[PDB]
């Protein structure tokens, strides 16, 4: 793995550090690395791909040491350099192609493709630049058994989940009372609905309680909340409970009250917060809480008294509704983020040659249904292939 | 507006100001939407 | 101020650079530079703690020095060395946590605790080993009084505030002309909505312009203009000026024409946009003008005809509504972001020794409240806590 | 272009290391290599400004040589340098403004400003730093024709276009079936709604097709998909194709059925999406069509058959809307985005000095009329433009 | 690439200079060339054929170097030189032939031969007498990233497509109006019609507009345009757009009046013409638009005044219209002409051997479906083939 990375930064500072012009001494360091990383090339001999439909490919390292040059290098050298560079880039683009799609249930943290276990003999061991990226660092902080960090911008951590609870429910289906949430990618919108508007709830008040959990724990995270859900607040045909029929729904939303949310780990309450509207903080948790009041209009104007009579024949029905955006976070795991591409990346090389994709991993790389059944095995493998997959960006756009 | 981004020149600029035919026809002519936009909200603005 | 980045940058240049494998060239340099570092802390004793439940830690400097023999880097050596650097980074969170927590009623530009305050003393100046971050950057060419610049993602600038105007108003709410109006975040909703649907009105014309400041001074706004309103078009149930009422809104949208938009600067016309919608720019501004014309249909059709009756009752009240959302900007001051965590850091570390509430920050570090009513002082501040933020954050994860 | 980047880096290298009291080998190089920027360019004449109201500057260059011969930093010594550097960026701003709003038709990379034109002499090509960020790193390779790649995140590809279509029409408008859709930004909303609920055509489920064709290739893209319109879920009063007529539309939602998304390219299909919702990944595209079917329930419970009178007056109609956001990608053309301020400066700059449109940019910059006529020579003026206006924003941001 | 062109000038040279009797300085740099690629080319080995019906050819080099002391030739040199001239001529055809099947979903613009491959090696470089042709020259300069250019005479640009438009229909065709318009080969004939020849319209004027977008901007561009359409002037038998019957024509022609020529560049106007025929010029155009106003005339003698009879019944029909030819042309890509055989060499070459249809070139080399969605990797894969086309044509005949 190690030798992955430093590889693949010493390529990107080839790429990107020889033009001409500079002091020879800007570079000295920089082709020393490379006679270094060569002489230990010649020599190596390596066959790799063919898993899946990926083609067979033959490495031969038999290149000379890189010219030394005078004051200031000249293009000759930039083009015979750059001519192994583009065959060292192709060799890495297949590595890390050839590393990307394998799987095991058992150990993997650790290389699995036979070329990289190649690479994994001391006689590699010479070849080694640096680690300047996060994740190569939080490699070798987990093969050092400590805290690691990743810091998501909108970070998806959610399963796609469309579900509602009844508390309220008729074989007919026009005095509903209960809470409907739609948990997706990185939001959740909560909707506690009543057909009654709390007539017979003591105190004119309804209470609601809903609850996410996730599958991972995170860490110190930045969430906006927004008092009026955005998603359930206008009229709907619902499902049935059986799967068999359909209802109506015409919602009326309110300013919402008593909305009190927890963050929460086993059983201990970690944080919570009363009525406080906009972004907030949370320093660590792994679940959800959110308790409301629904609360019967204590007075009523002219046009609303026909929002709510003290019958049973109702033509809107009132609603409470909250939305939780979670804007930035920190995790010590590896999920999928926004901003990059680690999990696009991954996918489109998984995909774009068939590859039967593994045992574990969901068919066709659905994230949802892969987090849902995420497992301490599936989260390792996930993050030894965003490994290398934040490798393979270094050098090929 | 105009002048940011459509950089009519400082003679045209001038006959603007006065409000010199030449210049607005020919605007017109080159279809600014911006000079059609405003001779449009004046005949709007026009309710009998 | 500078001297704690230099230290902390050190640090990071050792947990990256010392890694069994390196040529000794390739960090020579590197190591006299800590070599010199550690020389300069022998010499010098430090106490930290002393509010909240920050405990006090007395800190001494007896260490011993680094090998500049290694040609190949050995395991021994790392070790050694992490044994200063668990020292090092303990000492230089402590002296986080420790000035986070301070304040001053002005004159915020220099750190108050002890630490820092011997810290910046003339004996210390020779460790001044780069300025690579940014903040570090602006703080500096700030001490050489200069114009400076800060890259903000979807910053939260604008003060919150959920309110609305009426313009024409009945007591019994069942004609009233007015505008809503929503600022949070980086997102502005405004919508203007008539009830005799301007069939009374001049013209057949309804005005409104709407003026929303800003605290700050912006630069290179790229904004998203749309023209919805998608919080204010939907029944609502909305408290009166009366404090004493309830009123009801019901809503129909009509397309909101020439809509025209003034950015200005301390009162100058800067940018001025006229019936144009999608991305847009504006260079220098502080304060936004928003004049749109709500206008009665002449053509109708039946379904629409019996809505918009030549009556005074009315059912149905029309709404125009517009989107603004600032997308990135950079700014002259300090500000909160959707794009870094320093205001959640420095809120976390506030809460969590129990700091009881300074002469300085409003209550709480509700973002809100800090911004609404802004001053000179309270930026001084927040800037020290987010450039010592940023430096926390390069270290400890 | 490249000794543009070598100058600014040279400047930005200088503003953030070289302050007084670090060690001299930690900032020598850099000052070896400044010296001969200085050497090189003094003794030649830089004559800025001549078109439009922009100022015409001249430049003359004979700085001295910043001594090498010291071992630690002095006052004065940075105070000459912050002198001289303060001459510097000045310059080097003025010299990227005046390239800004150039253009041409024939030849669209080429130099087009006096000073840049007698700049890339040869004989200034012996200073030139490195190629460290991203877009003259792109810039370069693309001058060498190997892949090329700017990251986005929000890459706002589409126009606005606010268009709708009808399937099946009347003239009074009362039994429309057809579509409707709003594409800009980065953000789909495209929805297909009905009146009739499928009461006259075969098995009771209706279909829509609808397609959104993109004018350049992206790359390995992340898309949200949501089943709704979250933009066409409101009573609505649209103008008819002559804007003679308006038709009033009121809305209820159902699922959208037999949801198929399909990624073409080249006349072919690429990827396919069939009943996944949430998050998804896409290889390689350039259309999107989105073909959809809406269903009638089978069986309605008492609140349902007002909703849908078998008969032919209709009051509320049926619709299903999809939601698509494409988060981030990269592009093999260089696009704007939401998340970077290149679009703002060059609008800024071209706003400011009354510049005279010139025959090939658009007016205003503006970037949707650019979008709707992609061109190749417009486009690598774009790519020219905008590596400048990365360049000035590294030194005066 | 470049090499394969050079080689085949090279034995071009040979071709046509090296003959009997002539001073050896006159062939000197010939000469000097052939050497310099024997030395090139022994030692190793070449195959091809396979792909098709090619047969796999070996081929090697072993002819010794050419002698130089002579004072005139005799055609014993001559035959001496030719006997090795035919091997290599025919190693020349077959690998460009072997390219020229060759064709792959990516990375088009490189070369796909191993040959080819082997040939972009360092060893290969040293190989070039001169580059001086139109088509080589085009690639290299889209090779250097400067503004390419291709001449032309007579280009076929406009795909096929020959279809009418109605804006008026009866089922029985007793009362019309609409167009006919044919775009063939490199001219355009379009010609507008109606039955009541306008006496119903207001002012008695009817108006037609029709449009034709390019695939690909041109520029500089001669255009000639003459007011008629002869190819729509004779009675028709037409069928009709559903496909069971037809319909008749039996049109008279007079001549269009305000006539209106519109080349307009990305929704810009650039040339404009009206009340003019003959040759006009466009510089930088890519659209063209044609409206042109059908005036019943104003007094006519009895003759004619039986042709449009102010009732109802209509026994002749009215036109006009126009026709636009394009004799040359300069454009960014690669076209067909009428006066290359490189679109016919190619054609034939891949029906001469049999080439099974791949998926970028559509089934038969129909232009019509090659010209219909032209699209990047198209446009490269052509000017591939193109080029390695002329490479082949000086020598093949």
């Amino acid at each position: 793995m190690d030798v992955l990375y430093s590889l693949s930064k010493t390529l990107k500072d080839a790429r990107d550090k020889i033009v001409e012009g500079t002091l020879y001494s800007n570079v000295s360091d920089l082709i020393q690395q490379f006679n270094q990383m060569i002489i230990t090339m010649n020599g190596n001999e390596f066959q790799t791909g063919g898993i899946g439909n990926l083609p067979i490919r033959n490495w031969n390292f038999n290149f000379g040491l890189l010219g030394t040059t005078l004051l200031n290098l000249d293009a000759n050298y930039v083009e015979t350099a750059r001519n192994t560079i583009d065959y060292f880039v192709d060799f890495v683009d297949n590595v890390c192609m050839d590393e990307m799609v394998r799987e095991s249930q058992r150990n993997g943290i650790a290389p699995q493709s036979d070329s990289l276990r190649k690479l994994s003999a001391i006689k590699f061991k010479r070849i080694n630049f640096d680690n300047s990226s996060e994740y190569i660092e939080n490699w070798n902080l987990q093969n050092r058994r400590q805290r690691t960090g990743f810091t998501f911008h909108k970070p998806n951590i959610f399963p796609y989940s469309a579900s509602f609870t009844l508390n309220r429910s008729q074989p007919a289906h026009d005095n509903l009372m209960g809470t409907m949430w739609l948990n997706a990618g990185s939001e959740i919108q909560v909707a506690g609905f009543d057909y009654s508007c709390a007539i017979n709830a003591p105190a004119n008040i309804q209470q609601f309680e809903h609850i996410v959990p996730l599958r991972r724990v995170l860490t110190t995270a930045t969430i906006t909340l927004l008092p009026d859900a955005e998603r359930f607040s206008f009229p709907r045909v619902i499902n049935s409970a059986d799967g068999a029929t359909t209802w109506f729904f015409n919602p009326v939303i309110l300013r919402p009250n008593n909305v009190e949310v927890e963050f929460l780990l086993n059983g201990q309450i970690i944080n919570t917060y009363q009525a406080r509207f906009g972004t907030i903080v949370a320093r660590n948790f792994d679940t959800i809480r959110l308790s409301f009041q629904l609360m019967r209009p204590p007075n009523m104007t002219p046009a609303v008294a026909v929002l709510f009579p003290n019958a049973q024949p109702f033509e809107h029905h009132a609603t409470v509704g909250l939305t939780l955006r979670i804007e930035s976070a920190v995790c010590e795991s590896v999920l999928a983020d926004a901003s990059e591409t680690l999990l696009a990346n991954v996918t489109s090389v998984r995909q774009e040659y068939a590859i039967p994709v593994g045992p574990v991993f969901p068919p066709g790389m659905n994230w949802t249904d892969l987090i849902t059944n995420y497992s301490p095995s599936r989260e390792d493998n996930l993050q030894r292939v965003f490994t290398v997959a934040s490798i393979r960006s270094m050098l090929i756009k | 507006n105009l002048n940011d981004n459509y950089g009519i020149s400082r003679q045209q600029a001038f006959n603007l100001l006065r409000s010199d035919p030449r210049v607005l026809r020919e605007f017109i002519n080159q279809d600014n939407p911006i000079i059609r936009n405003r001779i449009e909200q004046l005949i709007m603005q026009c309710r009998l």
